């Protein structure tokens, strides 16, 4: 049992290669997702800002 | 001119054919609308297998006629595909086949989406654009298939609790396929499920492109 | 080169298991990222509605 073993070893090496390829793919997707989360974060930042200013205008006018 | 082609199971297809066409032309139309290669289909009329090269007019074909498709158990060229597990696949291929067409045949056989497949022939990974004659893959040669952990497109589903699962999908996929994946990852029978997107709910017939379900879209699951 | 083959073999099987686990963890974190994005979208809708309500109140009840 020495040749089935070497063929399993080459298959396993290519399997490791494709697995870390997929890992980098998912990491890239997660990076872009973090970018989109930061976009949404800045959006809620300015929304909170205008909410607080309209709140202080309301509280002052009452 | 319209002609009918029925399978033994009951399926029908309708083809526009001119009487001058040869049986090879009709087999080409059948693979166009069917995928089945011509070296695996035999066409039958009134009991007899029509022979290639002869035209429809040699057999008195007029409009409204009915031919019968019969699939062969094999074509003229097969190769062997080995996995990391111990299973070997005898895949019927044409020599003019691209690597993507071969991966699509692998998908029809075992179910793997082709973007989750990598094929090795004597150390070289095979680009999808190339064909078998490019790599000079002859008949009965052995390839290695390694499977990915993910394809190019994934979507999200919110389960019956607020938890998120991810699905490997193709735009090609119908909502029945999506419900089957949800079953395989969650255990709800597909017709106990309702899928909601953009406030709408998705019938089991149309694909994900028909609803513009883009990558990383978030579906909601409901029990019925 | 016989025990080298089996040793490298078992090492490679372990490495595929480990890399699959790392991929699972990265997909976990991707999912949680999406959940955060969802709640941020909800916050966006709510805050826009609140801004609308207060802008109307402001320009209406007071001149």
């Amino acid at each position: 049992r020495k040749q089935e073993l070497v063929t399993q070893n080459e298959l396993l090496k290519q399997q490791v290669k494709i697995f870390e390829e997929d890992f980098q793919r998912e990491r890239s997707d997660r990076e872009r997702m973090n970018e989109e989360k930061e976009e949404l974060k800045k959006q809620v930042e300015k929304l909170q800002a205008q909410v607080t200013l309209s709140n202080t205008q309301l509280k002052a006018f009452k | 001119m319209q002609i009918f082609v029925k399978t033994l199971t009951g399926k029908t297809i309708t083809l526009e054919v001119e009487p001058s066409d040869t049986i090879e032309n009709v087999k080409a139309k059948i693979q166009d609308k069917e995928g089945i290669p011509p070296d695996q289909q035999r066409l039958i009329f009134a009991g007899k297998q029509l022979e290639d090269g002869r035209t429809l007019s040699d057999y008195n074909i007029q409009k409204e006629s009915t031919l019968h498709l019969v699939l062969r158990l094999r074509g003229g060229m097969q190769i062997f595909v080995k996995t990391l597990t111990g299973k070997t696949i005898t895949l019927e291929v044409e020599p003019s086949d691209t690597i993507e067409n071969v991966k699509a045949k692998i998908q029809d056989k075992e179910g793997i989406p082709p973007d989750q497949q990598r094929l090795i022939f004597a150390g070289k990974q095979l680009e999808d654009g190339r064909t078998l004659s490019d790599y000079n893959i002859q008949k009965e040669s052995t390839l290695h298939l390694v499977l990915r952990l993910r394809g190019g497109m994934q979507i999200f589903v919110k389960t019956l609790t607020g938890k998120t699962i991810t699905l490997e999908v193709e735009p090609s996929d119908t909502i029945e396929n999506v419900k089957a994946k949800i079953q395989d990852k969650e255990g709800i029978p597909p017709d106990q499920q309702r899928l909601i997107f953009a406030g709408k709910q998705l019938e089991d017939g149309r694909t994900l492109s028909d609803y513009n379900i883009q990558k990383e879209s978030t579906l909601h699951l409901v029990l019925r």
